[PDB]
């Protein structure tokens, strides 16, 4: 079970990945939006997930905000099973 | 939307000097702007992205710096190829936008044209029609002038010249000019001549033909 | 090879609409965007649209009034342009270019020269342009071929199947009773000409035609 929480580890790399891709999509034609391209988008999902939110990066639009909004619970949520697995093994 | 100044609009290179073109954005972009190459009647062409990373293909002569809202793209020793319109683009925000573009244009030494008069195709008279063609080749600069003769009296009507740009070839420029006339109008007439007057010499240069 | 393919040219009679269509080969990914940009002759670059095919959705410039509708063909991996209600404004080059979602163009089409008039279309005559009996040659010597009363732009000529490009000027075309006239010029060592065929190819897009004319020296 330990390992098998370790599994919250794929589910994210998952929304951080249509994330970046659903960001992207729902930014452009956003004037002033400047979450427009993959890469980035890509570390503004980190950025978010593990809830260090910078502040270089972030939505505009409502869609936009709405797949923040997953990928921030998605981190939460994830983050915290690893950290109560690795609290368990040890 | 971020507007992008490219000023001056023209830049004046001597062969083998560098050069640099500018790009200022309304706001801070970071190095988000890529320099594209657009030679005459020919599609853009992407040179340097993310304000300085070089594209495979792309001769090491270029080479693009700044961030922010400066930008600058280099030319290491210009030579005639260069000669093209440059643009810079950004994708910090949306929409992307581009800058209105800066053309090269190399100062070369003087060059006196190569003329060459050309009596219409038999094809053409076939037709009614009757077309003499006149070639000013490879001249610099290119402020040049070309007269017409019939006989030995200058005409101007069914005279239409065409220029081109710079070459990107030689930096040179080329003119053509045609003299349009009815099948009737041409056989009516003897010797038809072409002149041109351009800085490299006090004389004309002249090239005739007689239709017998 | 090519990566995005667009025809060469579309006459339109003011007010009507014409679709514009661009064929992309080479990889393709789902975060590939098509871009469209317009460019008017002697202009710069103007950014009308995009769209992601893989989605479907797509952006337009919002500066602009909107001409344009964009739509993705997956199976066939080809976008479209529909432009209506065109006018004379609306006459320039549009180019459509590929983006990897990553901000730049990596790539772009050769463009299609779209023309808003009511003239008809006509094909090119082309003529032979041949040194006159008296004329002297020196150690090279220019040869040409006249293209008149073709409509609408463009014409691409190239000599020798494009075998021969060195000492090749191809003169902007003038227009004159809506037909435009244009020359283009070749220069090639004396000695190699008639002994080596020169021969200038003529294609004009907006009539479906390319012909060739071969220059040989006056009778
Ligand atoms: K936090
Ligand atoms: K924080
Ligand atoms: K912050
Ligand atoms: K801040
Ligand atoms: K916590």
């Amino acid at each position: 079970q330990w390992r098998a929480a370790g599994a919250a580890t794929v589910l994210l790399v998952i929304v951080l990945l249509a994330g970046s891709y659903l960001a992207v999509l729902a930014e452009r034609g956003a004037p002033g939006a400047q979450l427009i391209t993959y890469p980035r988008a890509l570390w503004w999902s980190v950025e978010t997930a593990t809830t260090v939110g910078y502040g270089d990066l972030y939505p505009v639009t409502l869609w936009g905000r709405c797949v923040a909004v997953v990928v921030m619970v998605a981190g939460i949520t994830s983050f915290g099973l690893v950290t109560a697995a690795l609290a368990t093994w040890f | 939307d971020i507007l992008l100044t490219q000023s001056p609009a023209i830049l004046s290179v001597s062969p083998g000097e560098r050069v640099s073109f500018s790009c200022r954005a309304s706001q801070s972009i970071g190095t988000d702007i890529h320099w594209y190459q657009q030679r005459t009647n020919g599609s853009p062409r992407l040179l340097i992205k993310y304000a300085s990373e070089s594209i495979s293909g792309i001769p090491s002569r270029f080479s693009g710096s700044g961030s922010g809202t400066d930008f600058t793209l280099s030319i290491n020793s210009v030579e005639s190829e260069d000669i093209a319109n440059y643009y810079c683009q950004q994708s910090n925000r949306w929409p992307f936008t581009f800058g209105s573009g800066t053309k090269l244009e190399i100062k070369r030494a003087d060059a006196a044209p190569t003329v060459s008069i050309f009596p219409p195709s038999s094809e053409q008279l076939t037709s009614g029609g009757a077309s003499v063609v006149c070639f000013l080749n490879n001249f610099y600069p290119k402020d040049i002038n070309v007269k017409w003769k019939i006989d030995g009296s200058e005409r101007q009507n069914g005279v239409l010249n065409s220029w081109t740009d710079q070459d990107s070839k030689d930096s040179t420029y080329s003119m053509s000019s045609t003299l349009t006339l009815t099948k009737d109008e041409y056989e009516r007439h003897n010797s038809y001549t072409c002149e041109a007057t351009h800085k490299t010499s006090t004389s004309p240069i002249v090239k005739s033909f007689n239709r017998n | 090879q090519v990566q995005l393919q667009q025809p060469g040219a579309e006459l339109v009679k003011p007010g009507a609409s014409v679709k514009l269509s661009c064929k992309a080969s080479g990889y393709t990914f789902t975060s590939d965007w098509i871009h469209w940009v317009k460019q008017r002759p002697g202009h710069g670059l103007e950014w009308i649209g995009e769209i992601i095919p893989s989605y479907g959705r797509a952006n337009y410039n919002e500066k602009i009034q909107k001409k344009a509708t964009l739509t993705a063909d997956k199976s066939s991996s080809t976008a479209f342009m529909q432009l209506s209600s065109l006018t004379s404004e609306d006459s320039a080059v549009y180019y459509c270019a590929r983006e990897r979602g990553d901000g730049y163009f990596a790539v772009w089409g050769a463009g299609t020269t779209v023309t808003v008039s009511s003239a008809k279309t006509t094909p090119p005559s082309v003529y032979p342009l041949a040194p006159g009996s008296a004329a002297q040659t020196n150690s090279m010597v220019t040869l040409g071929c006249l293209v008149k009363g073709y409509f609408p732009e463009p014409v691409t000529v190239t000599w020798n199947s494009g075998s021969l490009s060195s000492g090749v000027h191809t003169f902007p075309a003038v227009l004159q009773s809506d037909l435009y006239t244009l020359s283009s010029s070749v220069t090639v060592p004396s000695s190699s000409w008639p002994s080596e065929t020169v021969t200038c190819n003529v294609a004009h897009p907006a009539s479906s035609t390319k012909v060739d004319k071969k220059i040989v020296p006056r009778d």
